[PDB]
């Protein structure tokens, strides 16, 4: 019934409270084809690199206001060890391969109480720079613990503050107004999601086929897929209930396809 | 798990093999062989800790410590804290027991220890 | 049989080396059956 | 897996249940209980008698009764005192005093693996001297029978009953050792590791079996009374259980955490 | 005919000279059976594993006398990067699991002249602490650069130098004069060996199966084959012609089978 | 004929391979391993135990520690020290000084034809005593077992510890030998002649095997410890590798051109 | 058989006297094959 163990690799993870397996876009986004943008023998699963990776997520407090939202980008939270998330075996091998290709298989666990009220928003979100600062680059582990939640504001609504090459002295700067990586945030629920509400459930399934512009994309640069825990509503309980429930995730690339073998990247 | 019902929470259940030092971080025993335990309707957990040995039997008696007896740690950590409702007892008690495989083997009788009888 | 490697013979008879019992008229079963 | 411990029955299982591994071959069967006790120890070291000897009387024993203490092995893997079964087991730790001290022994192999509580074995006993050169000489007498305490005149020489008899008195050669299997003799169907019920119905004492033994065995010089000498002699009672059967599962002592 | 091209994974390697792939001990070595000694599932070869290592071998001069050698321990040349020998993804594997058992397929490369004489012997020789300083610690690297070649005194001929516990001040220390890990130089072609002769070939070619007291050992302490370089015929040539040449080494292992995944190996 | 010693293969050929002979008739095979390793040895000469002893502590040993050395003789034809394993032998030229002078042994048998590395077989032990007239008593405890050293007190006799046990304790008549054959208990599949290995992690010395051995036998009087003499016993140890099976061909030692 | 002339009678059992292996599941050929 709602008890589902799944047992990966060697690492199983337990829920006793699951809504089901959301498989996105097809029915078996475990079996995927070769890549046709390469010559060499690609460098496929193993027994190492088919496990569960659990990491941790920001606390949510009362203080959390609607629609601030946490991203965690795909596999970019294996290289900058995002909320400790270390792959292991998985990242010593995306360091060492050009062009990586995997279909991810996501669960976030957030344990609320049937006291409490509130409800998270897990989705999976295709081609966002959601962790990426508008000057240019991406986030440090310190500034994803000074704020511990992103508010949406109109900059993050509208598309205003992505990154962009600067023009330059010879043209007159423009007054930026909108760009095409937004997030509407009433419009997050067409994306592969589940609700985390506190009186359904405490786990929430979600699976995702490879999807990208081109057979297999670069493997230090791409963002795929995007986990976006976005809140709905607010958190609520009476005083003396269990204070600011944790979040963690757990993440299975599901059958990557490696390609192109060199040394560690070193910028 | 000896708790309340209306207890909540998760359990991480981590054989680790004999390394150079006990590991401590969560983060050192996610990488380990660990088994994440719910608690729920049902309340227990047989954590069958494999056999991963360079022989094919082990000793029973660390006299001299070596990777013939002593086989790595076992290591419980809270994963997530225990949610409890109000009016319910604070710090619960998980209770311990030890059975064998169904695949467990003896050898070898030797002398027995008298200590009980003094 | 136990501790016992003669395979071969047995000079006293199973009565006089064991001791029987008298009549009225690899698998290991648990010892606690769930009913 | 996700189990229930309360339940009571909690079915082994292997790596393979719950992670992804296999089976392991067993390999040895040496937990057999028929393999594990039939195999020999130390019981008791018993004095030889010179004399025709006085079995001790029953407890409790006040003073100035001239009984002889020590002489006899009463062949039991439980608590015994002053060659009768006791109850609780009792060694001496600053011996040196006044009283008789009594022979108490035990079983000290038998309790580590006596994790049930009935037991019935065919008892091989083995008579090993403690003395350079001795020519002795084994008596038995069963469970339920007692010590023929006299001496017949014999030309002159006071010959004790203990010589005679319809009981294995085993006669040691100069140097020799004495080994003779003993069946199950007594009354009860199985020896009561533990017991709780109680013999006699008035005065009796709770958790005290009466003929849950093989017997006594004692050891005697093969010279009548006239050539009684002086050095006491010792003789050592090493036992094995033939043919063990162990049924109802128990406890195992407690070990300290000292 | 002489011409043999021996392709492994990406990294084929030649040789115009050869003499003959000398198979120890069996037919096929790489044919081998996984351990009974584990209950878990071996990670077993894979292509970026299956290919050959070409390390460094310190230089072959004239001031060589007759049966100074050069120890090569494997894996201990993995581990302690002896002569630049990096293994690259399989040193990072092998740090990384507790049972390791593999064959080794080794090949030395020297490439004398027409007019230079004198005669390497190379050999597999299993079960040896050649490497191991006599006070019980391994050689480092700047050891193994301060002398170029252990000469064969009467210390190694004997087995005297050999790692020892020391008794303490209570025993009378013993005047230590045999031990079971000498060397017999005059007996080093019982081994699998092939003589680098200076007018037959430029590179012998050895392939040893596993051999070891467990039926897997451990991983980061075994010694059980050991590559050894032994000079028998002293290096000679006249003036003008190339003076010291280099030695070179290159090491494949055959079908490892490892076991008992840990974490990096930490002292 | 002509051929390579540079492949690392010759043929081995007869006289009528270059000349014109012929083969000659293979007539005895006393080069099988089997049958060449089947023949007793001197192992070690090892004093008899009079009292309980306690086994000797691991290395390296400070001074003041009150141990028992020389008393046991670990079965392997490795070069040992203490009773222990050890690399490196090590014999004593001028010995007439202080300090604890310790028991080496040496299998000098064996390595004259250990031309192998690896070495598999039963052993079988037979204790040869070096004195007139005595009474003793073989121990054993297996590779992964420690000494049981204690007494327990029998009738005000200390009785150590190691008369009783799951091992076998052979015991010899008076003027008798000892022969029981050990079979292969170590936990290593072969015993290593030549080990480059390291059994530990830490501080581990590269070349000792841990537990390649046959176990430790040793002797002592069946007397308790008040009959404790003054004078020392020795007893001789004579092993034989029954069913003996060696890989791996090696070197054999260097013999001197002096 | 090695160094064993009793061709008739063992008493004692291969498993007694010997000690097998337990299973997982003239012509001297040489240690060395050139391939």
């Amino acid at each position: 019934d709602r008890v589902t163990t799944q047992t990966a690799g060697n690492t199983a993870i337990n829920t006793q409270s699951s809504l089901g397996v959301l498989c996105a876009y097809v029915e078996d986004p475990t079996k995927s084809d070769p890549p046709s943008s390469s010559t060499d023998q690609p460098t496929t699963t193993f027994t190492a690199i088919d496990r569960w990776y659990t990491g941790r997520l920001n606390s949510w407090t009362k203080a959390v206001k609607t629609f601030s939202f946490q991203a965690v980008p795909l596999p970019g939270a294996f290289l900058s060890r995002q909320g400790g998330l270390n792959g292991g075996a998985f990242t010593a091998t995306l360091h060492r391969h050009f062009l990586m290709k995997c279909g991810w298989q996501v669960q976030v666990q957030c344990n609320l109480t049937q006291f409490h009220q509130g409800a998270l928003l897990v989705a999976m979100v295709p081609e966002t720079t959601l962790d990426v600062k508008p000057d240019g680059k991406a986030k440090s582990l310190q500034e994803l613990n000074e704020e511990q939640w992103v508010e949406m504001s109109d900059d993050y609504r509208t598309g205003k503050n992505m990154p962009f090459q600067s023009l330059g002295t010879y043209y007159r700067p423009p007054n930026w107004t909108w760009g095409p990586n937004f997030i509407n945030p009433y419009q997050v629920t067409v994306f592969p999601h589940q609700i985390l509400n506190a009186r359904t459930s405490t786990s929430v399934d979600i699976n995702v086929p490879y999807i990208g512009e081109t057979p297999t994309q670069s493997s230090e640069t791409q963002n795929s897929w995007t986990l976006l825990v976005m809140v709905l509503v607010p958190l609520d309980y009476k005083e003396g209930a269990t204070t600011d429930p944790e979040i963690t995730f757990s993440v299975r690339p599901t059958s990557p396809y490696f390609n192109g073998l060199r040394n560690r990247y070193t910028t | 798990f000896c708790g309340p019902m209306m207890a909540r929470g998760k359990f991480l259940l981590s054989y680790s093999p004999p390394n150079g030092t006990q590991p401590q971080t969560l983060s050192e025993a996610m990488q380990c062989t660990y088994s994440i335990w719910d608690i729920g309707l049902n309340s227990s957990w047989t954590f069958v800790i494999p056999y991963i040995s360079p022989s094919d039997y082990r000793e029973t008696r660390a006299i001299t410590n070596s990777v013939y007896s002593a086989d790595g740690w076992f290591s419980l950590h809270k994963l997530t804290k225990i949610t409890l409702p109000p009016d319910c007892p604070q710090s619960p008690c998980i209770l311990f027991f030890a059975s064998a495989g169904e695949d467990y083997t003896l050898r070898l009788p030797v002398d027995c220890n008298p200590s009980y009888v003094f | 049989r136990g501790n016992n490697g003669n395979m071969t013979f047995n000079y006293y008879a199973n009565t006089y080396q064991n001791s029987v019992d008298f009549s009225t008229s690899g698998i290991l079963n648990p010892l606690g059956y769930l009913k | 897996s996700t189990d229930n411990a309360e339940t009571g029955v909690i079915e082994a299982g292997n790596t393979d249940t719950d992670f992804s591994g296999e089976l392991a071959a067993p390999g040895s069967n040496h937990t057999n209980v028929k393999f594990l006790f039939d195999r020999s120890r130390l019981l008791n070291v018993i004095k030889v008698l010179e004399k025709d000897a006085v079995f001790p009387r029953p407890f409790p024993t006040a003073t100035g009764t001239q009984q002889d203490d020590g002489y006899f092995c009463l062949l039991t893997p439980r608590p015994t005192v002053a060659s009768r079964p006791a109850t609780r087991f009792g060694l001496y730790v600053s011996p040196s005093d006044s009283g008789v001290l009594a022979n108490t022994s035990l079983d000290f192999n038998f309790y580590s693996l006596a994790c049930f509580t009935y037991f019935r074995s065919d008892l091989e006993v083995t008579v090993v001297s403690l003395e350079p050169d001795l020519e002795f000489a084994v008596g038995w007498f069963p469970s339920g029978s007692e010590y023929q305490a006299s001496s017949f005149v014999y030309d002159q020489l006071h010959v004790p009953y203990h010589f005679t008899g319809r009981t294995p008195r085993a006669f040691a050669s100069k140097g020799g050792k004495v080994s003779f299997v003993l069946p199950w003799n007594s009354v009860s169907s199985v020896l009561p590791v533990r017991w709780g019920g109680a013999s006699k119905l008035s005065s009796a004492t709770r958790g005290l079996p009466a003929h849950a033994d093989w017997g006594t065995i004692y050891a005697f010089i093969p010279r009548p009374n006239e050539k009684k000498s002086t050095a006491v002699k010792h003789v050592a009672v090493y036992i094995r259980y033939k043919n063990a059967r162990a049924w109802c599962p128990s406890m195992l002592p407690f070990r300290s955490y000292k």
